[PDB]
């Protein structure tokens, strides 16, 4: 049973899997439709007698599934919109096993949960502590990068995007159903989803760029573009993607920020280069050489 | 006679198992000149660790009833501290803590100086 | 018997306030221990309702203390440990103090346990006897996660003891500081050719230090040298 | 030992003597330094009455000590401000600096005058 | 305090004005920090400097009745709250920089001397030298300003200004950055008080006094090791010449008369005898010889300094002439 609930709650049949606990279970627990009641509820019979050996027992496979299912039902409750709701669940998930990676996202995500509401300096604690016990700290980063947008320290949001940008760069497993397995992906909305170094180089310049740094969020936008077009050697860095603004936009970005800098001979010559390597981004490639 | 022998001092985070250690003898017929010789242990029962400076403190204590408010008195005798040099032994001048191997179990260099001067 | 409390201050280097008080006077007989009345005799006497019971059972049995640490898991079986493995009862008055009712050998054994960061913590064990220990810890490694490192305590933890370490040296820092300070303090204790003379005169650096101070200091630091030796053999033993 | 030191004293040392402790354990070190530390305090007192009056030292050695012991000063503190906000540990690492700390000092520890 | 708790003071922790013990007080910031979630050194530091913002607005630069017996009690607090490590010291400097105004230059040398941070620790954990800067400059103005109102405040105002220099000076010769910075802009405002303008002995005369009195390296030099004083004296002098070189007009000679060594003011008279008393003739000569060789000149100062210098050292008249046949 805690292998097919492992099964289930991988794949989201969470109305198979609650319809099969409540058979376990006595069906007096009917209306129950919970499942976080139905798998504390659910008493696996013995203390596993002089029996064939077995790599994991129904308890060391229950204490995973409540930490996997609390931390998902926290998550969704967030995305969803009811950051009251998560707090339960997302207490419930660090109120059991919990692997330390799986902590270290359990407190982003209060610390989401708490700046939605309206609480930075609660939302900061979580932060600190994430940081602390983690050896992956991008996902803190980037919620401190969110919730000082929310206050309007910009010069605070822009460092903490640069400490995440120095974060990317930096980088076991047991034969045993772990809680690393029942995880999701995480989706684009989630508190802890982090782009790659492209994506968030560009996020940062952007951001920088908005606020009125153009010198600065210029030497991001070249230390970035440097490395889609200069890369042919090393690991190939991913594409800022297709959601996010096409090439020529990236260059036309490049040539603004440039010119806000001074650097007009140098807008030029990004502006020649990409009629060479080729609309409304002609129009404007003309515009931006009009005013270099 | 009460004899009672401090342990290592300084109240700690974790009140130990034996903060002291107390023994009391009765003295009879003492007399001018006599003397009486009491031997006690200090040494370690317990781990093979022994924590200096330990003092060993004796006083006297008189009854009053034992001749026929709570009523007696004691007087201080000496106070003695044994350190390290009074417990070296030169010998061609003439054990590795159980809880902490069953633990072990369970889950499976430079000289140190110190010095000082002084006037001659 | 009679029972005598005696007092002695560790301070004052005199040896001077060493009371005493005599506290009472206990009488015991076999026509007592055959009513009961004073003895300690398991179970029927499970639920304790006279502290003092408690406090008999934490005189006489045999303390160990182990620090447990996760590195890389988080800690809350302990409280599930304690409660359902060892079927225990929190006392009321004391509820940092659970009791073993698991019927078999561990019972009458006695828990405490302090958390601290939740990964690390701390139990304390009084048994009745070391082998009795020696099976609790057995229970429970078996059923703490994988690379739980316990460690049995001799004289406190190391977060009290790096603490009591790191106060004696900043205060024997300081003195060996205030050396120096009241040092410096002693230490300082044709008309414009003269006035240049005179104030030569006056900055004449004074190369030369009063014996008797820097005396004074090296006892003050001596006393402060002694405090950090204990400390030091406190955390190196460790 | 004895030893003669010139840079203590202005004039000419005193001819000192010196007492050493060596051995694998700190521990024992610990334990012996307390040892002949707890006997040159009495005796000192005990020769405060006599009134031997311990000649007057030069002052570049007090600033050259002075100097060695308010970088130590530092470092302790800033490590008693990382234990109090939590920020480093207090498990270990800290105990073994500490321990060099120590061991920097009882080497010449009280030279007495 | 307002979102956890529902809607920080010393009164709050000890719940209305209980009592006044140490250990209880200590005792209370545990259980509210056990309430809050944050670590109690952070609380008692913050409460420590609100409470020191308090003490220092309720009715300028020092601080002398009744307010001298709270900020004690509390920095007697402070030590008991630092022995049982309850104290964050950054901390504490940060919460006081936020401060910053309220805080007086006697609150900063109580805290210095009582030990519970120092002047170097402070002055190093502010984010805008800037501030630092200026907000010294004001404060070691004021106080140059008194030290005359009675000789009583006067012994606690050089104490805490001879404490200042002595820090500075020691630092800044052997960050640092701002220590020198101070020390400059020190400088340059006695020499606009002096050479550029007229003062009536009634203010800032007053200032350049007392500073050129704490200069004067007596109460300075018996503590300081007088390796780095002379280069403390030696980059004075340097500055003392190069700042303003206005009047390099060649034709600066009927202005001798006027920078003749009775019209030349008692105080520049004052400070340049005592940069010859802490350093010596000969080195000074051929110190002058390369300064003047290699950059340009403030002929006032240069021209009272000689005027000065001659009758100072004993029979050095030799050996200008011998630089002057040299040049």
């Amino acid at each position: 049973v805690g292998l097919q609930a492992a099964l289930w709650l991988s794949a989201d049949r969470l109305g198979d899997l609650a319809l099969l606990l409540e058979t376990l279970n006595g069906s007096q627990s009917g209306a129950s439709k919970d499942l976080l009641l139905l798998l504390k509820t659910w008493s696996p019979p013995a203390e596993e007698l002089d029996a064939p050996l077995t790599l994991q027992d129904a308890q060391g496979l229950k204490d995973v599934l409540l930490t996997a299912f609390a931390y998902r039902q926290g998550l969704q409750e967030l995305i969803t919109g009811n950051p009251d709701k998560a707090l339960s669940s997302l207490h419930e998930a660090a109120s059991g096993l919990c692997p330390r990676p799986v902590l270290v996202q359990v407190y982003t995500a209060l610390g989401s949960c708490h700046r939605k509401m309206g609480n930075p300096q609660r939302a900061l604690l979580y932060l600190v502590a994430a940081l602390k016990e983690g050896s992956a700290w991008g996902p803190p980063l980037l919620e401190a990068s969110r919730l000082y947008q929310q206050l309007g320290d910009t010069t605070a949001e822009l460092e903490s995007l640069e400490l995440l940008v120095e974060a990317l760069n930096v980088p076991a497993p047991q034969f045993l159903i772990e809680v690393e397995l029942l995880l999701p992906p995480p989706d684009l909305a989630s508190p802890l989803h982090c782009g790659t170094q492209s994506q968030t180089k560009h996020i940062l310049a952007s951001r920088c760029l908005q606020t009125g740094r153009a010198g600065d969020a210029a030497e991001h936008y070249l230390d970035l573009l440097a490395l889609l077009l200069d890369s042919s050697e090393p690991r190939f860095s991913p594409p800022p993607s297709p959601p996010g603004p096409c090439m020529p936009e990236v260059f036309l970005e490049a040539a603004v920020a440039l010119i806000q800098a001074g650097r007009a001979q140098d807008a030029l010559t990004l502006c020649e280069e990409l009629l060479s390597r080729t609309p409304l981004w002609v129009s404007a490639t003309h515009l931006l050489q009009g005013q270099a | 006679l009460c004899i009672q022998v401090l342990t290592s001092s300084c109240a700690l985070d974790l009140d130990s198992a034996c903060s002291a250690i107390t023994y009391t003898i009765p003295v009879d017929q003492l007399g001018p000149g006599a003397r009486r010789e009491v031997t006690l242990p200090l040494g370690p029962g317990e781990n093979g660790g022994l924590d200096l400076p330990v003092t060993v403190s004796c006083t006297l204590f008189y009854s009053l009833r034992e001749v026929v408010e709570q009523e007696g008195v004691c007087l201080p005798l000496s106070r003695h501290t044994v350190d390290m040099l009074q417990c070296l032994r030169f010998p061609g001048l003439a054990t590795r803590d159980p809880v902490a191997t069953f633990l072990e179990t369970c889950r499976e260099l430079p000289p140190s100086v110190a010095s000082i001067k002084v006037s001659a | 018997c009679t029972v005598l409390l005696q007092i002695m201050e560790r301070e004052s280097g005199n040896c001077p306030k060493d009371r005493y008080v005599v506290c009472g006077r206990v009488f015991l007989s076999l026509e007592d221990l055959s009513t009961g009345k004073y003895l300690l005799t398991f179970p029927k006497k499970k639920p304790i309702e006279h502290m003092e019971d408690l406090f008999a059972l934490l005189a006489a049995f045999h303390k160990s203390c182990f620090q447990i640490t996760s590195p890389g898991y988080a800690l809350n079986s302990m409280k599930v440990w304690l409660l359902e493995h060892m079927k225990c009862e929190i006392i009321k008055e004391f509820p940092e103090v659970y009791f073993c009712e698991r019927p078999g050998s561990f019972y009458g054994t006695l828990f405490t346990w302090k958390q601290r960061t939740p990964f690390e913590g701390i139990l304390i064990i009084y048994s009745r006897n070391q082998t009795v220990m020696f099976q609790c810890l057995h229970n429970l490694i078996r059923i703490l996660p994988i690379n739980c490192f316990l460690k049995n305590l001799k004289s406190g933890s190391e977060n009290f003891l790096i603490d009591n370490m790191a106060f004696t040296l900043e205060k024997e820092l300081v003195t060996l500081s205030s050396l120096s300070s009241a040092i410096a303090k002693h230490e300082s204790n044709p008309y414009r050719k003269e006035l240049q003379r005179e104030k030569k005169k006056m900055l004449q650096t004074n190369l030369k230090v009063s014996g008797a101070l820097y005396r004074e200091i090296t006892l003050k630091v001596a006393e402060v040298q002694l405090k950090s030796d204990f400390a030091a053999q406190k955390l190196s033993n460790l | 030992r004895e030893v003669a030191m010139t840079d203590l004293c202005p004039a000419g040392p005193i001819q000192a003597v010196e007492i050493q402790v060596e051995s694998s354990s700190l521990a024992d070190i610990c334990r012996a330094h307390h040892a002949v530390v707890g006997r040159m305090q009495t005796m000192v007192t005990e020769q405060a009455t006599q009134g031997s009056s311990a000649p007057d030292l030069r002052v570049q050695y007090l600033r050259q000590i002075h100097a060695n012991h308010e970088t130590l000063l530092r470092e302790v503190q800033t490590l008693r401000d990382r234990l109090c906000t939590e920020d480093e540990a207090s498990s270990c690492a800290t105990a073994q600096r500490l321990l060099q700390v120590y061991r920097q000092l009882r080497h010449p520890s009280l030279i007495l005058l | 305090l307002l979102e956890v708790e529902g809607p920080v003071i010393d009164c709050d922790s000890s719940e209305a004005y209980a009592n006044h013990s140490s250990s209880f007080i200590g005792s209370a910031l545990q259980d509210q920090a056990s309430r809050l979630g944050v670590p109690v050194g952070i609380l008692s530091a913050g409460m420590v400097a609100s409470s020191v913002g308090q003490i220092c607005t309720a009715p300028p630069v020092l601080l002398t009745v009744e307010q001298r017996k709270k900020l004690s009690s509390l920095l007697e607090f402070a030590q008991y709250l630092l022995a049982h490590s309850m104290f964050s010291r950054l901390s504490f400097c940060q919460e006081l920089w936020k401060i910053q105004s309220s805080l007086l230059l006697e609150a900063v040398w109580h805290l210095h001397v009582q030990g519970i941070v120092s002047l170097q620790e402070l002055l190093e954990s502010h984010p805008d030298m800037h501030a630092v800067g200026s907000w010294l400059f004001r404060n070691l103005c004021c106080l140059c300003e008194q030290m005359e109102a009675s000789c009583q405040h006067a012994d606690v105002a050089r104490a805490m200004l001879s404490d200042f220099v002595q820090m500075f000076v020691l630092r800044g010769f052997q960050m640092p950055q701002v220590t020198v910075d101070v020390l400059q802009r020190m400088l340059i405002f006695a020499l606009d008080a002096l050479a550029a303008g007229v003062q009536e002995e009634s203010s800032t005369h007053k200032i350049v006094r007392c500073w050129f009195g704490v200069f004067s390296g007596h109460t300075l030099g018996s503590v300081i090791s007088t390796d780095p004083l002379k280069r403390f004296f030696s980059h004075t002098l340097t500055q003392i010449l190069t700042h303003s070189p206005v009047l390099k007009a060649s034709d600066a000679v009927q202005m001798q008369r006027e920078w003749s060594f009775a019209r030349t003011h008692p105080l520049l008279t004052s400070l340049y005898r005592r940069l010859f008393v802490m350093l010596s003739a000969e080195e000074l000569v051929g110190h002058l010889q390369e300064v003047l060789e290699t950059q340009e000149v403030h002929w006032q100062r240069v021209l009272s300094f000689v005027s000065a210098l001659v009758v100072c050292f004993p029979e050095a008249q030799q050996l200008l002439e011998d630089w002057v046949a040299r040049l």
